[PDB]
RNA sequence: UGCUGUAAACUGAACCAACGGGAGUUCCGGAGUCUUGUUUCGAGACAUCUGCCAGAUGGGGAGUUUGG
RNA sequence: AAUUACCGAAUCUUUGAACGCAAACGGCGCAUGGGAGAAGCUCGUGUCAUCCCCGUGCAUGCCAUAUUCUCAGUGUCGA
RNA sequence: AGACCUGAGUGUGGCAGGACUACCCGCCGAACUUAAGCAUAUUACUCAGCGGAGGAAAAGAAAACAACCGUGAUUCUCUCAGUGAGCGGCGAGCGAAGAGGGAACGAACUCGUUGCCGAAUCGGGUCUUACAAGGCCUUGAGUUGUGGCAC
RNA sequence: CACGAGUUGUUCGGAAACUGAGCACAACGUUAUAUCGUUUUGUUAGGAAAGUGAAGG
């Protein structure tokens, strides 16, 4: 017989993911040295849509922790998220939807 | 060497001698004078041609496939002792590019005609 | 002299000494290139026994390969035809390691001349061995009576033709007299010889 | 038309000269053969040509060997440009020389001292 | 249908000529000839076709220098 | 149409100079085989394609 | 002073050593591994000192084994 | 036990040393010192690891047959 | 000699292993040496910015080397 | 500061990649066909595929035959021999070696190791008509060993 | 069919000089065999891939 289309699949050739109009991947914060031994403090810039996900994506930006420079991150939006809002990460942060801490 | 303020080491800044100039490869002998006779073929003697000089001042010529516009005023000037004040070039359906020169008006291309025999 | 202690010492590869410095050397080599080129020899006598020497136009360079026996290359693992050739793992490699790095170091760098080599260290995963080579270039080399043989063009590519020790070794040409008769000078040469049909003239 | 023998008792700046002339004669020829032009003129297109080839030989050939007469010495001899060089063959070029091989070690020059082959006949 | 109106359907090219053999084929898609295999390093040449390797081996074009390089091993290389 | 390589001009460029006939003299040489050209070309018949 | 690993290793089998100073950090340390051992066989005083290139430097090389 | 800030709950700014001390113009502090050495974290002589042998299963696939 | 034959001196367009970078482009560079330039400048000359033309070098890898080139390492020492 | 070891950058001098591939050397490697079916076997250590040289290539100087009154590197020819060898669903089929008559033949040498010496060696400048197997000079390489002489 | 002619650009279309779906040179790895693989989710490569502003004396 011939090969079954499950196994087909499995070199990617047509099947792969549509991801042209995608804005990249979503991920926390990088855990360096200020987030295992303070906090930082980044302000939502915009709520976005992605094609293909069925959630929100926010943008945040940071300072640089070294340069004079803006760092812009993009996460998963939690429900209550809003534009203009201050979100802390790291060890001495306070407890409220949106920051990020330890377990 | 003492400190490094960066997290990726890179290759440092050493002398560079630069490069000698070596003796020539080329032995050939090559003239100066005998350029232009390569740039400029011959001229046209059809109808159009004629009209054209008698016209507009211009005159028609074959010229080499591979030169350009400044260097066909420059051999202009050189093998006749005019001044060209446009030039405007083809190439043929046949392969062969041809040049129409336009030569200022204290020239006159019936004169230059008549000079180089045409 | 000081060679036979290099020699009575190198003969006892599985002492506590001995397999100490070459735990050391494996994990060094395994975090290196697959050809590496090296100032002296790892085995002076060795390489001098072979043919080196501490001249302007001899070179030793260290290769790798990979250990264990060879898959056939076919799509999926299918083969076709009669059952008696449907092997795809159990196969084996007609000619050895040595002769193998050999042949890579030689493709690689073409303007040298592959002379000899020999075994270095082994592990798990890889082996590793050491090439002599000379370069036919070099004013000391061409003036050498005793290796400027080496610069006639019938000497490129030794190792691709099977003209070294280890290409000997699995050719068959260690061996002469009854044990041999059928590969000498060569296995199509013996074939040649024996089906070829003669026609005398007046038979 | 120009001789040869003429030609090769001449100096580089008469030979350019004379290379000039003879270009600006052909290229007055070529108009000729445009418009028209009667047998007896169309028949000097070739001699032309030919004493052009003539005038260009003699001053490559002057050249040639003036630049080698150059790079003769010992000191320079070894930054010869390569279009200057023997060619030979490839294989030539790098094979080993008659010097380079037919050396001997000092034993077999010894051996070889010792023991020669002799002439001999037998009755 | 598939006959005489799909020959109608059939725009464009495949091939074009190629820089170092001079055929219609060099595929314009993946910059490759199918006849030479430029740009690689070395021709195509299959001993299943003995025919197109007489038509292209060496003796069937010019042999601009070998006829020169010939004639001088054939006369010793003999100088002034 | 109008886009075209200059390469592919020059070839086109020898074809048309290449479709020509014999000349008459040709037919007067002595020890004289060729009649006609045998190898015009038309471009209604055949096509070059390049 | 000898020196040179054969003819070092020469003089210490004879009994015409007298003492002998043996470098630390040979680079394949098997050319000098065995050498106390017979320095030690036979009744002959040795040393192992801290550079190759120390001792190069006091014989006139760049370095030295022994 | 390495430490200077929780305005934020509806979006400010921040770099390319001030200053102090020494023997014009450099060097120290500001900006703690050290290194039996590992970039850091987690596992760890197990195995998510390498190769070689052995046994099961295996129309996913190959070859062949299906008397008179 | 527009005769023939042979050969030692030469010439040898664009490509191609093709190798400065590219290529359904007769395209575009860096270094260096030249040429032409009734722009301007100067006393018909000389000189010349921008633009234009020509020669030479410039791929990757490997070997040898530097009157002894410039460096790097919490590798081993020693000032 | 410096030295050694291990690595970089640039300048100067060189070399490889391609073509040809009848014969020759190395690997990889079928099936049709025969067996009156077919699977071991045969076709065949063949065709196709991937590498590499020359004017020939490869082989070659005994860890060889023999069992004699003993031969004596390699290659090739006749013969040994379609074999009272042997292999084989012991079927179809396959299948050599020593000896003997010859061709060729000035056919033989070199490292490592051992012993005695120990830079006597190599590269680079320069001078002898000379990029000398010569002299003079050079730390450059080399003592982690270049070179010489012998049982 | 024969002979003779015809395509004119500082600004129009392209290149010089953008990025896209994508390709695959180097580097590295693999393979008896490179004519194989990775090479844009910021992005080569166990990975030293930057060659010139201001300068002053
Ligand atoms: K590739
Ligand atoms: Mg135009
Ligand atoms: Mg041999
Ligand atoms: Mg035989
Ligand atoms: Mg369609
Ligand atoms: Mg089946
Ligand atoms: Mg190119
Ligand atoms: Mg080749
Ligand atoms: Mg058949
Ligand atoms: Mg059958
Ligand atoms: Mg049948
Ligand atoms: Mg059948
Ligand atoms: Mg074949
Ligand atoms: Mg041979
Ligand atoms: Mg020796
Ligand atoms: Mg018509
Ligand atoms: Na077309
Ligand atoms: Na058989
Ligand atoms: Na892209
Ligand atoms: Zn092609």
């Amino acid at each position: 017989g011939k090969t079954v289309l499950s196994c087909r699949k499995g070199n990617g050739s047509v099947y792969q993911v549509h991801g042209h109009k995608r804005l990249g991947p979503a991920k926390l914060r990088i855990l360096d040295y200020a987030e295992r031994h303070g906090y930082m403090r980044g302000v939502v810039k915009s709520i976005e849509h992605e094609a293909g996900r069925g959630a929100a994506l926010a943008r945040v930006e940071f300072r640089h922790p070294y340069k004079f420079r803006r760092v812009k991150e993009l996460m998963v939006a939690p429900e209550g998220m809003f534009t203009g809002q201050s979100v802390f990460c790291g060890q001495k942060a306070p407890l409220a939807i949106g920051n990020v801490l330890p377990l | 060497r003492k400190s490094y303020t960066r997290p990726q080491f890179r290759r440092p800044h050493t002398y560079r001698k630069p490069a000698m100039a070596k003796p020539s490869n080329r032995v050939t002998v090559e003239s100066k004078d005998i350029a232009a006779f390569n740039v400029i073929r011959y001229p046209l003697t059809t109808d159009k041609a004629m009209k054209k000089i008698e016209e507009n001042n211009t005159l028609t010529f074959i010229v080499d496939s591979r030169a350009n516009k400044t260097e066909i005023k420059k051999a202009m000037r050189k093998l006749y002792q005019v001044k060209a004040v446009k030039v405007n070039t083809l190439i043929r359906p046949d392969g062969l590019k041809k040049a129409y020169i336009r030569l200022s008006a204290a020239h006159d291309a019936l004169d230059t005609a008549n000079k180089i025999g045409l | 002299g000081a060679f036979m202690y290099l020699n009575e010492l190198w003969k006892k590869k599985s002492s506590d000494v001995m397999r100490f410095i070459q735990r050391i050397r494996s994990w060094e080599f395994r975090h290196q290139h697959t050809v590496v080129r090296l100032r002296r020899p790892t085995r002076p006598e060795k390489a001098r026994m072979l043919g080196y020497k501490t001249k302007q136009g001899f070179c030793v360079f260290r290769v790798r390969v990979r250990r264990g026996g060879r898959k056939r290359p076919v799509h999926k693992g299918i083969t076709y035809g009669k059952p008696k050739t449907s092997g795809v793992l159990g196969m084996k490699l007609n000619k050895n390691n040595q002769a193998v790095a050999e042949q890579r170091l030689g493709k690689r760098f073409g303007n040298l001349r592959v002379l000899n080599s020999y075994w270095v260290n082994m592990d798990s995963t890889f082996k590793w061995y050491e090439v002599i080579a000379v370069d036919p270039m070099c004013k000391t080399i061409r003036r050498d009576p005793r290796i400027n043989w080496i610069v006639n063009s019938v000497h490129k590519h030794r190792e691709q033709r099977g003209l070294t020790s280890a290409g000997r070794k699995h050719r068959g040409l260690r061996h002469k007299g009854h044990k041999a008769s059928k590969l000498r000078p060569s296995y199509r040469a013996a074939w040649r010889r024996n089906n070829r049909i003669v026609f005398l003239r007046k038979r | 038309h120009m001789k040869i023998k003429d030609l090769r008792e001449k100096s580089k700046d008469d030979l350019l000269k004379t290379l000039t002339e003879y270009k600006k004669e052909l290229s007055q020829l070529r108009v000729v053969q445009q418009t028209g032009g009667a047998e007896t003129r169309l028949g000097r297109i070739r001699p032309i040509r030919k004493s052009i080839a003539r005038i260009l030989t003699v001053l490559n050939q002057n050249e040639r060997s003036n630049l080698k007469m150059f790079y003769a010495d010992r000191k320079l001899r070894c930054k010869t440009p390569k279009v200057l060089r023997t060619k030979l063959t490839h294989r030539r070029r790098l094979a080993l020389k008659e010097n380079e091989k037919n050396r001997k070690t000092s034993r077999q020059m010894r051996q070889a001292h010792k023991f020669p082959k002799r002439v001999y006949a037998v009755k | 249908t598939k006959g005489t109106t799909s020959m109608g359907q059939r725009h464009g090219r495949t091939h074009i000529l190629c820089r170092r053999c001079g055929r219609n084929s060099y595929h314009v898609q993946w910059e490759r000839c199918a006849a030479c295999a430029y740009p690689r390093a070395s021709r195509r040449r299959y001993n299943w076709s003995v025919k197109a390797i007489k038509r292209r081996r060496t003796g069937t074009g010019r042999c601009r220098y070998l006829k020169v390089v010939n004639r001088r091993i054939a006369n010793h290389f003999k100088t002034p | 149409g109008r886009f075209k390589p200059l390469a592919v001009k020059k070839k086109y460029a020898k074809k048309m100079n290449q479709n020509k006939p014999v000349p008459y003299w040709i037919r007067l040489r002595t020890g004289n085989r060729i009649k006609w050209n045998e190898k015009r070309r038309h471009w209604r018949r055949t096509k070059l394609n390049y | 002073v000898v020196t040179g690993l054969q003819e070092v290793t020469r003089a210490i089998e004879k009994k015409q050593a007298r003492m002998v100073v043996i470098a630390n950090n040979v680079d394949p340390v098997e050319l000098v591994l065995w050498m106390p051992n017979l320095c030690r066989a036979n009744k002959i005083p040795y040393a192992i000192v801290k550079d190759m290139a120390r001792l190069g430097d006091a014989i006139g090389r760049k370095t030295a084994t022994c």
